[PDB]
DNA sequence: TAATAGATTAGAGCCGTCAA
RNA sequence: UGACGGCUCUAAUCUAUUA
């Protein structure tokens, strides 16, 4: 006999000062906080992938309706929800031949052929972007199925190559947008979306409008003078030793006025195998740089630092970050955990446990529910039994109902997609997915630190 | 006292926390008064309305207690005993084959078992002392009241969990229980036959899709965090006839995937009940061996969860 | 604090450095869409930056 | 410099997302 | 690179002990 306790659902801050707390409903609602004119689409391929792309942008014009739209919220047109035209007729197109594709493709090693694509990709995009008097605001890089699936490490590279030249680019494949057509040798489409082709443009239109420099909501609820950071360490392969570790990182004050979030990188390195841990001189140069970040945007350093990761801390970079953390500012590690498994059975029958109940074990540890039943939508975000994160205040002071507020918080600030929440904080993911493109090629000085370029 | 005196008396829709609120409320007073509205078009304009409502929250606040894979550890033996076998202790001897379980140590065996329970491995133990043996109560070192140089307490209670895991893996042998090796884990799912070839208190545990059969699986693991506890996860696993196994990951993958693509929580929850409810001894708990007449009796119920705020369908 | 020194090329470069800083901290690491920069120099910069 | 176990990690691959 | 969830599998590291 146990007890659960329960943290209410923030809010997501829309236009004109409104609040909600699914997404797409606010923003099918009000609307996005800014305010573009439009958007400059620049699209880099195939003919073919030109009509597949022209196509489905006239098709995204028109509202489209989903099987269900209780669970998934229908879409009634890009320039009804976001008020931006993002129409054909501002596409501009480079050829990219299919005999090019041909030659790269049909060659024997596996990261020659990767580099190869990268480089006439890239090399298109720089030219295009140089020495051409159009402006482009986001391109549309359509590939065709044959090198997402025969060179799959080419997102990654691409990705990280064009990061000299602050370039926002969105990566497609052919099915992704012609999934009608894309049938398998039987005659089925392997990517059916039928019943959740709003769910797919409501995805792709809000990662084209953020990409172009819009903000499409931010949360309403986060107390001033407090700034978290998410910590993720990944393998480098490319180097002499079968792995070292590297450190990347995202950031996120409040703001001056609304949702600063743009992490703080610039990949860290620590030699030995296996020893997911900070060495005390990198701890104290990523400190000082998430400190600087936040004096030189609001003119003193914060009160509160909430730092996360998905490991343990040690003694000596702790320590370290002390030193270099000014005294009257408070220091908090947190841990988040996914391995333990917890599950909660309904005993009521089918639907699952409902989201956000907290088993908060003591001070210093409590489960979360970050995924669940979510009664606005009426359905379970998981298939099977969905599992809590562990959260455990590893290191520091702080109150553990606050830290499971503030991390269902920051679980709602996915970009990327367009979703009611995710399962887990999103400056974790972030910094993954910087992390994961930066670790793919060894020359990038100074990153460009900005969420729309990864 | 700002507003004008014209309207103070009339009725207002409050605008000012949420305009979605205030739209549901003049939606409300519009169909309570009757105002002519139509054009109902094929494209549902209903669901427009449908979304306006702002919608509902989890106002209901039902109990709804909830269930658990977790078992909890009772009547634990009062002590373990380390015996110093000094030199009585064969060297180059793994600890594994003995059929009553123990860690080896520096030198000595860690075990809750006496010093003559392992007579027929070890027959030269005949003439081993007593006071060589030294015994650590169990009742105060979970809590974390011992200390001492010879062991770290968290040390013993990683000795403590190594036995448990041995117990258990241990006592699915003689339980008519087949084994499958996993990544790191073995899971025990039980066979066919056994049941009304398929049930137990009215739960289909082994059953059959399209072409072959799936079998339900558990694996366990014991834990002292938060407290004393044993874990328990869920796997469904397949056979081509029943009595093999596919000695495939691939093609194993792809059936336990399809397979719970329909399963919901009550089946879980079922399905495990019962699998946990088959391995009782007695019943209302279960036994594991660790003294020949010391037991670790584990609850046979999961650890139940309450809460306050649910929702309905 | 550029402005004030000895040097044409010291200043000049200083001046420059700031204001290049800036612009390219803000192109790197914000996520707008500013399609031209507009640098609006006092008439006491390029009045002694020749 | 190889053996156990526990505990902690990351990475790669693959399927479901509907109404039946 | 449309996006999430869930599993499976593969590896390494740190604690202790023993060869």
């Amino acid at each position: 006999m146990k007890e659960l306790i329960y943290i209410e659902e923030p809010k997501i801050l829309f236009a004109h000062g409104q609040k909600c707390t699914d997404a797409r409903d606010g923003l099918a609602l009000f609307g996005p906080l800014n305010n573009l004119y439009g958007i400059k689409s620049g699209v880099i391929g195939t003919k073919q992938g030109l009509k597949i792309f022209r196509d489905y942008l006239d098709h995204i014009q028109k509202p489209i309706y989903n099987s269900n739209s209780i669970t998934r919220p229908m879409f009634p047109g890009f320039e009804a929800v976001f008020d931006c035209k993002w129409e054909s007729t501002g596409i501009t197109f480079k050829e990219v031949t299919n005999e090019d594709i041909g030659k790269f493709l049909y060659n024997s090693s596996t990261h020659k052929r990767t580099y190869d694509l990268v480089s006439l990709f890239i090399d298109k995009i720089i030219s295009a972007n140089k020495n051409e008097d159009e402006n482009v605001d986001v391109w549309f890089v359509i590939v065709p199925d044959e090198i997402y699936k025969y060179c799959r490490q080419f997102h990654d590279q691409f990705k990280a190559r064009l990061l000299k030249h602050t370039i926002p680019t969105q990566i497609f494949r052919e099915s992704t947008l012609a999934w009608r057509d894309f049938k398998n040798a039987f005659g089925l489409p392997i990517r059916d979306f039928s019943k959740i082709e709003g769910h797919l443009a409501w995805t792709i239109s809000t990662a084209a409008f953020y990409k172009a420099g819009g903000k499409p909501w931010k949360l309403s609820d986060v107390r001033n003078g407090v700034c978290y950071l998410g910590l993720v360490y990944k393998k480098v392969e490319k180097s002499k030793n079968p792995r070292n570790a590297c450190c990347a990182a995202q950031m996120f004050l409040d703001n001056g006025d609304g949702t600063v979030f743009k992490g703080e990188v610039g990949p860290w390195y620590n030699p030995k195998n296996g020893q997911y841990h900070l060495e005390p001189k990198e701890a104290k140069a990523l400190l000082s740089q998430s400190l600087q970040s936040y004096k030189e945007q609001i003119g003193e350093y914060p009160k509160e630092v909430f730092i996360h990761a998905k490991t343990r801390f040690n003694h000596q970079e702790w320590d370290a970050f002390l030193e270099v953390t000014p005294k009257e500012t408070n220091l908090v590690g947190v841990t988040i955990s996914k391995t333990k498994p917890l599950k909660l059975y309904k005993t009521e029958g089918d639907y699952t446990i409902l989201r956000g109940n907290a088993y908060v074990v003591n001070e210093r540890s409590a489960f979360l529910w970050t995924v669940g039943y979510v009664p606005k939508i009426q359905t379970a975000l998981s298939m099977e039994v969905p599992n809590p994160l562990f959260i455990e205040i590893n290191k520091g002071e702080a109150d553990i109902k606050q830290v499971l507020k503030d991390i269902l918080s920051l679980t709602k600030l996915n970009y990327n997609a367009c979703i009611f929440a995710d399962g887990e904080p999103v400056t974790l993911r972030f910094a993954d997915k910087i992390g994961e493109i930066l670790t793919a090629s060894t020359d990038i000085k100074t990153p460009p630190l900005a969420f729309k370029y990864y | 006292d700002d507003i004008n005196i014209d309207i103070v008396r009339l009725n207002a829709i409050d605008f000012k926390m949420s305009w979605a609120r205030g739209l549901k409320d003049i939606l409300e007073a519009f169909e309570k008064q009757k105002v002519p509205k139509e054009v109902a078009d094929a494209s549902k304009s209903n669901l427009l309305y449908q979304q306006i409502f702002l919608h509902d929250k989890s106002v209901i606040e039902k109990e709804e207690i909830y269930d658990s894979n977790w078992l909890s550890i009772l009547s634990f033996p009062e002590e373990l005993r380390f015996h110093e076998y000094n030199w009585m202790l064969p060297k180059r001897f793994d600890v594994r084959e003995l059929t009553f379980p123990a860690v080896r140590y520096k030198n000595y065996l860690c075990t809750f078992a006496w010093a003559y329970d392992f007579t027929y491995h070890l027959p030269k133990t005949e003439t081993y002392h007593k006071s060589k043996t030294i015994r650590i109560p169990t009742e105060e070192i979970l809590s974390g009241s011992y200390d001492s140089n010879f062991i770290r307490n968290a040390e013993c209670k990683r000795l403590i969990v190594q036995l448990l895991n041995k117990a258990f893996e241990l006592r699915m042998k003689d339980k008519e229980v087949q084994e499958y090796e996993m990544s790191n884990k073995t899971a025990y799912w039980l066979e066919k036959g056994k049941l009304e070839k398929d049930k137990f208190e009215k739960t289909m545990l082994v059953g059959k899709q399209k072409d072959k059969n799936w079998h339900f699986a558990i694996s366990g693991a014991s834990k002292l965090y938060p407290f004393p506890v044993l874990m328990i996860s869920s796997h469904i696993f397949f056979t081509a006839d029943g009595k093999k196994l596919i000695d495939s990951s691939s093609v194993q993958h792809s059936s336990r995937r399809r397979q719970g693509k329909n399963w919901w929580n009550n089946t879980w929850r079922t399905k495990l009940l019962a699998f946990i409810k088959y391995l009782s001894d007695d019943d209302t708990s279960f036994y594991l061996e660790m003294g020949s007449e010391e037991k670790v009796f584990v609850s046979n119920e999961p650890v139940k969860f309450k809460g306050n705020v649910s929702y309905n369908i």
